DNA sequence: GCATCCGTGAATCGAGGGTG
DNA sequence: GTGTCAGTAGCTGTCACGGATGC
RNA sequence: CACCCUCGA
């Protein structure tokens, strides 16, 4: 669906391609450990904030 | 044997990783000073290691016991220190 | 072997007044 | 002595430049 | 004295 919305631009396609991790529950923990480092990452502890 | 004297460490390093980075924030908001908070955290966790009658019952909230330790130490500094 | 990012620096003197 | 969730503010509205730092 | 403000050539 992301490709569906931002497909008219090559820069967004290249962003989704050059991405490191894929998955709804993966990028979420990525954000958590970069936003509040040093804490155990719970799926719901990140979904809450 | 020696594995037990190592189990003590691996028990602390396993609560640090789950509670120090959160206890820090508590003392931070209450002091507005990350340096003191840094100090208070070590003071508190040393007491924790010194008081094993609290972490043994893993099923009970340790974090909740820690917050009060710190919250008390800060005010102890906030006595007639003015 | 090379782009990124770190650290350095950025006019002179002078008056009064407040707070931590 | 302490014991159920218990969790920053603030902020990027400067810039030119050289060279160690790092991918 | 630490910062802060306002100002003068």
């Amino acid at each position: 669906q992301i490709v569906e919305r931002f497909g008219f631009s090559e820069i967004m396609r290249s962003t989704l391609e050059k991405d490191n991790t894929v998955g709804t529950d993966e990028a979420l923990l990525d954000i958590y450990r970069k936003l509040r480092p040093g804490e155990p990452p719970t799926k719901e502890s990140a979904q809450t904030l | 044997v020696s594995g037990a004297a190592a189990a003590e460490a691996a028990l602390m390093r396993a609560l640090y990783d789950e509670h120090a980075a959160v206890l820090w924030r508590y003392a931070l908001r209450l002091t507005g000073d990350a340096a003191q908070a840094e100090d208070v955290v070590q003071e508190t966790l040393l007491r924790a290691w010194q008081h094993p009658e609290v972490i043994g019952d893993t099923a009970r909230p340790a974090r909740a016991w820690l917050f009060t330790v710190a919250r008390n130490m800060i005010i102890d500094e906030r006595r007639s220190a003015r």
